[PDB]
């Protein structure tokens, strides 16, 4: 295990995507599992944006490059090998986080924390979709989290207490 | 059940979050939930 250096300026052809590679920076110490998988998104992403541009294409490059440098080092990996554990694993994480959110969402207490929370398990979903799965079930989830996420942001600049 | 979203604005206030979010990269909170 090893960390890389990071990549060069990101464009705002990007912005959609610049969340997500800094969420993997980070899930990167934590877990390289998530890490990994996110960082298939962006490229997966920023190829369905784009594809020219001597930018994108040197982006795409170093983060494609970047990608296999990391699968290596992990070298198997159960998650990585075994996309099934793997996949799994992802389901998992995503539902602690929501569950947790939602615990103290009934719970009367509101934060910002939890609008991250919220906002964050939007975008470990979307790493799950990269597999192909995602059922119906997971995208009304997607869709209250969404509007969850902006619903308590956009109240908040109100000045109203969420509910 | 949830009312009838606008796809446009919320996409407006969506992205306003994530730079806001994105400005603190590291977050107590977010290892406060992640490790549990």
């Amino acid at each position: 295990m090893a960390a890389l250096a990071p990549l060069p300026p990101l464009p705002a052809q990007f912005k959609s995507i610049q969340h997500h590679l800094r969420t993997a920076q980070e899930h990167d110490k934590r877990d390289p599992v998530v890490a990994y998988y996110c960082r298939l998104y962006a490229m997966q992403t920023g190829m369905k944006i784009d594809s020219k541009t001597p930018e994108c294409r040197k982006f795409l490059s170093k983060l494609m490059d970047q990608l296999e440098a990391l699968k290596k080092q992990l070298g198997d990996n159960e998650a990585i090998t075994q996309e099934i554990v793997g996949c799994a694993h992802l389901e998992n994480y995503a539902l602690k986080m929501f569950l947790y959110a939602d615990n103290e969402d009934r719970a009367g207490r509101f934060h910002k924390n939890m609008i991250k929370s919220f906002y964050t398990a939007s975008l470990l979903i979307d790493v799950i979709t990269v597999f192909g799965e995602l059922t119906d079930e997971n995208v009304k989830h997607r869709k209250y989290a969404r509007w969850k996420a902006t619903y308590i942001h956009n109240c908040l600049k109100n000045g109203e207490t969420p509910q | 059940g949830t009312p009838e979203l606008d796809e446009d604005d919320l996409e407006a206030e969506l992205d306003a979050l994530g730079d806001e979010l994105l400005a603190d990269e590291d977050s107590s909170y977010l290892d406060e939930a992640a490790s549990a």
